[PDB]
């Protein structure tokens, strides 16, 4: 019946995808030049943090990021002068994402208190105060991206992801289909489609504007906790807790090349691209962050200098630094 | 019930060779390694980091 | 005296290869960077001075049987040695009572031991070390009254320790006797709550399932201190209570003796898995 | 030009000279995860204590400041939640000692010692202390009186269990009730003692919806983990 035929058509997605693997991209790419090696030093160490910091996000022109940590604080950074601007305290001490708005007037946060609050910074005759509490969830948030001054997508461990208007605080529509805990997710360049990786091992393409998915990749083996896209806006990597990393593409619609070591057998905590695309960044329990290369899969750079897990990671957008978050509350700039 | 509609919609979508992805990708990053900072060391100059 | 010279080349290495890396670990690993690490530094800076500026010129000394630098420079010697020693005791006390606040009494500890009153504590202990050796030997307040102590004063070549027998006392009561009886104490009540605890939790669960633990680490740190000190401190009196008992070669071999805690002290104090994992990335 | 730069520096030192001032309380503030199960009773123990999303609640004792937290409105088999609670005091476990004979398939007492079990062999929790509260003592008291049920049937086990030599009855007690309040008492400890190694303990009580006592046992537990903590760094225990 209906459960019969639900095994029918899993057989024949898995045919369709053979057929069109004429080769792989390792085998294509066995002539291009190796990268190297490549190493870079800590230019700007910040101090501040009282507690363990879980998140972190770079400001569009490069310069100001924000950051999150479990004391109950949500600290705005100056990275060329190393300089603190803000300092807004929490209601709840338990925080685990944040994120900043394209045109920086806005700073969204949230964590096991199932609500999502956003801050207005650029205010007149006052400090930042809250502007709108967002509710509805019936799990804790894992993460949230700003699409613009108005809207916003979260998604939260109730298995489910949903898109809000900030104005009126009214989920639009909401997206179901993980039969597990949704840990991240990742916006498109042009912000028409987005990807989130949950902890039933699976990956999915999910589409704004209508509300529907689109495609399932399940090559991974275990939870998965971060999710990129690259660049060009055609593909997207992965990083469970095996200690594994894959790069997918949506056209051919199945797994390319897999980021994996033998003398590796920690968790990946966050992935991040570079600005053209060739080096992907990967963070790890082992306390050090891992530079791999995409069209390769060739270690090329080791990052250890910090002392505890790092847990956030992220690269600006006109590709000349790179940050990076750890349990032992210092943030730490690369070049 | 549901799942069944769900794959009759992921088993009708049109896909292209791997060596066609492969090969975009590879030409993107070639095309744009040029205007990396991070693959290749900036001059000291224009460092604002440093 | 061939064989002699060869040793002690080995005394002077021990003791400050052994103190800088305590300071350097210290310094470069922010890890390393709490308050109870700030006395552990203070002592190794003393030991540091010691060893760099007391040992050598007493071993030439020693060796070569006179001084050729004078007077001044004898006395600053001596001002110096006084410091140093002075200065080196009195931070055990500190670390005593320091782990004694954190065991007895832990809900306070917190806020009792800052980071603000640990460096008026050692400001104050260092003048207190300063002002026993520089103020009074530097103004002429110890001198004797004998005929050898004015015989060698007036000499230029002989550069010899005489005191009355005030300030023998009061030096000794000030640098060692006092410290005693308080680390003693101290080290009582540590004991008794360990074996409390010990206690209850053998009462606890012992079917599922003494103090030698907590006995060996009193004893080593106890003993290698007052084995190391006491000696000393004993004919430091007695020489001049009756003299005519003690002979110059004892009073030189029991302060050499006393000379070596300050190269054994990192081999007790500085045994954590942190200061380890530290010393062994260098 | 400087213009800019002289207030940068004169906002930035407000920030940091009251990021100093809370410091002060932060470090002087101890946090407790309440766990527990079921209809074990964690509300009714929270509840009496006060009187003397997430649920918090802030009591002070002996001048101490002291943080509760109930993870409420997230029901999840997989916690991956408990990675954040890994720097708290100790961990309060409540389960309901009277439910032995209840179905859920297995039992109650089996589903809270499997999750007990699960929690104390955790990577992160390889440090943290639990506070065990063997709650409804009134209730297994008259299902033993009675006849009506046995634990042979559901634990066979039980056969063959004696009591402890060392123990202390309250006065006016039943030889049968104290072996079945230390069989499940053992039961517990059985599973703490073989993980760890001086790391972190387990400290058990039999507790009632009545008595008022609970604080000041919290109190004491805390006060023994700190001086535990403290003994083991400076290796005297
Ligand atoms: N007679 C009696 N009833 C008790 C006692 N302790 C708890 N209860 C019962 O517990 C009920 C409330 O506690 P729970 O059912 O566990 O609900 P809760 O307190 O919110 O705890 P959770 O179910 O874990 O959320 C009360 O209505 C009582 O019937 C007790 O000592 N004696
Ligand atoms: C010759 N060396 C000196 C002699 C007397 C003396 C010493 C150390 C501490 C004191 O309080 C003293 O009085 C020795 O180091």
């Amino acid at each position: 019946q209906l459960r019969q035929e639900a095994e029918q058509l899993k057989n024949q997605i898995r045919d369709a995808r053979k057929a069109c693997a004429d080769a792989t991209l390792s085998q294509i790419t066995n002539n291009i030049d190796p990268v190297g090696r490549i190493q870079m030093r800590t230019r700007r160490t910040l101090r501040g943090h009282l507690a363990k910091i879980y998140a972190m996000h770079w400001g569009t022109d490069s310069r100001l990021l924000v950051s999150a940590s479990q004391d109950g604080k949500l600290i705005i950074w100056d990275s060329y002068t190393t300089n603190k601007v803000h300092a807004i305290p929490l209601r709840s001490s338990w925080v685990m994402t944040c994120a900043y708005a394209p045109s920086g007037n806005y700073v969204a946060c949230g964590g096991l208190d199932n609500i999502c609050s956003i801050y207005n910074l650029k205010t007149r005759e006052g400090n930042v105060r809250v502007s709108r509490e967002l509710a509805g969830h019936t799990g804790y948030l894992s993460c949230c991206r700003f699409l613009d001054d108005n809207q916003i997508v979260t998604s939260s461990g109730d298995t489910t992801c949903a898109l809000w208007d900030i104005e009126t605080g009214q989920q639009t529509t909401t997206f179901t289909g993980h039969t597990g805990d949704v840990m991240s997710l990742s916006l498109a360049p042009d912000t028409r489609l987005f990807v989130s990786g949950a902890c039933d091992a699976s990956a999915k393409l999910w589409d704004v504007r209508e509300g529907m998915c689109r495609q399932t990749f399940t090559g991974h083996e275990s939870d998965i906790n971060a999710i990129c896209f690259f660049p060009n806006g055609n593909a997207f990597a992965t990083g469970s807790d095996d200690a594994t990393c894959r790069l997918f593409d949506l056209r051919a619609d199945q797994e390319l090349m897999t980021y994996s070591h033998d003398n590796i057998i920690c968790g990946i905590t966050s992935v991040s691209f570079s600005k053209s695309g060739r080096l992907l960044l990967a963070g790890y329990d082992d306390f050090n962050c891992n530079v791999w290369d995409a069209l390769k899969a060739d270690r090329a750079g080791v990052l250890a200098g910090h002392d505890n897990r790092v847990s956030c990671l992220g690269v600006t957008d006109d590709g000349m630094a790179v940050a990076t978050g750890s349990w032992d509350s210092f943030l730490k700039i690369w070049n | 019930r549901k799942l069944v509609e769900q794959l009759k919609m992921e088993a009708n979508i049109d896909r292209i060779k791997v060596s066609k992805a492969a090969a975009d990708l590879m030409a993107y990053c070639e095309a744009h390694a040029k205007e990396d900072p991070l693959l290749t060391p900036v001059p000291a100059s224009e460092n604002p980091f440093r | 005296v061939v064989g002699m010279g060869i040793v002690m080349s080995l005394i002077v290495l021990a003791i400050v290869f052994g103190n800088v890396l305590v300071i350097t670990a210290i310094a470069k690993f922010e890890r390393l960077q709490t308050v109870t690490n700030y006395f552990i530094t203070s002592l190794a800076c003393a030991d540091l001075v010691m060893g760099l500026a007391v040992v050598p010129f007493g071993a030439a000394h020693i060796l070569t049987k006179t001084w050729t630098f004078g007077n001044f420079w004898c006395e600053f010697w001596t001002s110096i040695d006084v410091l140093c020693v002075t200065a080196s005791i009195e931070t055990l006390c500190v670390i005593a009572v320091d782990r004694y606040f954190a065991i007895t009494s832990p809900f306070k500890y917190q806020s009792l031991l800052t980071k603000n009153k640990a460096r008026v504590i050692i400001l104050m202990v260092w003048i207190v070390s300063g002002l026993t050796s520089f103020l009074p030997i530097q103004m002429h307040w110890y001198r004797a009254t004998h005929q050898e102590a004015i015989n060698c004063y007036a000499e230029e070549t002989c550069c010899d320790f005489f005191t009355n027998q005030a300030y023998a006392i009061a030096s000794s009561i000030v640098s060692f006797y006092v410290p005693l009886v308080i680390m003693v104490f101290v080290y009582s009540r540590v004991f008794q709550e360990a074996k409390r605890q010990l206690q209850k939790i053998d009462k606890s669960e012992g079917r599922f399932h003494k103090e030698h633990k907590a006995l060996k680490t009193l004893g080593i740190i106890m003993g290698t201190f007052t084995l190391c000190w006491l000696p000393f401190f004993i004919v430091n009196i007695v020489h001049v209570i009756q003299d005519n008992l003690i002979r110059k070669e004892v009073y030189i071999l029991l302060n050499w003796i006393g000379y070596v805690n300050s190269g054994f002290n990192p081999l007790i104090y500085c045994r954590s898995p942190d200061f380890r994992i530290a010393f062994q990335e260098l | 030009q400087r213009n800019e730069e002289k207030a940068q520096r004169e906002a930035n030192k407000k920030i940091e000279k009251q990021l100093q001032k809370d410091k002060q309380v932060y470090r002087a503030t101890h946090r407790l995860l309440l766990l527990g199960a079921g209809e074990s009773g964690k509300s009714t123990i929270v509840k009496q204590m006060r009187i003397l999303g997430i649920f918090e609640t802030k009591f002070q004792v002996d001048k101490v400041n002291f943080h509760m937290f109930d993870v409420g409105g997230q029901r999840d088999e997989r916690r991956k939640w408990i990675q954040c609670f890994n720097d708290v005091t100790a961990i309060i476990f409540v389960v309901a000692s009277s439910s032995y004979n209840m179905v859920i398939q297995t039992n109650r007492l089996q589903e809270a010692l499997n999750l007990f079990k699960s929690i104390w062999n955790n990577r992160w929790l390889r440090t943290i202390s639990v506070i065990l509260f063997l709650n409804k003592q009134d209730l297994l008291a008259e299902k033993v009186l009675a006849g009506k049920s046995k634990i042979e049937d559901y634990f066979p086990e039980f056969a063959r269990y004696t009591t402890p030599e060392d123990a202390t009855p309250e006065p006016g007690e039943d030889p049968r009730v104290t072996r079945a309040k230390y069989f499940i008492r053992d039961e517990f400890l059985r599973i703490s003692t073989a993980s760890g190694d001086g790391r972190h303990y387990c400290y058990p009580h039999f507790t009632c919806a009545v008595d008022t006592e609970n604080i000041r046992r919290v109190f004491n537990d805390c006060r023994d983990i700190i001086q535990r903590m403290h003994l083991r760094q400076y290796e005297l225990l």
